[PDB]
């Protein structure tokens, strides 16, 4: 059962930003679907990412990698937002 | 408001995380803050779980 759970709520400046980030995110984990699952979405300006996993080690590997993608986007919306 | 995370585990543990430069610039760092937090926290749990060989022993004999 996938009972090791972690949600990550990330605030952008606005709903559009949030929305676009989730489109762009497109994850694709190395981890088995049986062992690890992720759900992304956005509500207003917040991005919701919900992880579900077998145990803490799986969780750790999967969550860091995602966070990495996210940052990449925040980095990219940073440079664009300012020109 | 900042980025945040909230953790739950089947053994009754619940954990909450929470940590010029631009808004999103700051956001990006806070996220390495959190990424860290989370990575420390989970290894620490994996460590405590650790702290089997015998099990790997009984099988063998079984087959011998």
């Amino acid at each position: 059962s996938l009972d090791h759970t972690l949600e990550l709520k990330i605030p952008f400046e606005t709903e559009r930003q949030a929305t676009i980030a989730t489109k762009v995110l497109s994850p694709d984990p190395i981890l088995k679907p049986q062992d690890f699952q992720v759900d992304y979405s956005s509500e207003k300006n917040v991005m919701l990412v919900q992880f579900r996993s077998i145990d803490d080690r799986v969780l750790r590997v999967g969550v860091s990698s995602i966070i990495d993608s996210i940052k990449t986007i925040v980095e990219a919306m940073d440079v664009l937002s300012h020109h | 408001k900042l980025p945040v995370a909230q953790y739950s585990a089947p053994d009754g543990v619940e954990k909450s995380f929470a940590p010029q430069l631009t808004y999103l610039g700051q956001l990006r760092t806070q996220l390495t803050g959190l990424q860290d937090d989370i990575n420390e926290f989970l290894t620490g749990r994996m460590e405590l779980a650790k702290n089997a060989d015998e099990k790997r022993i009984q099988e063998e004999i079984n087959q011998l």
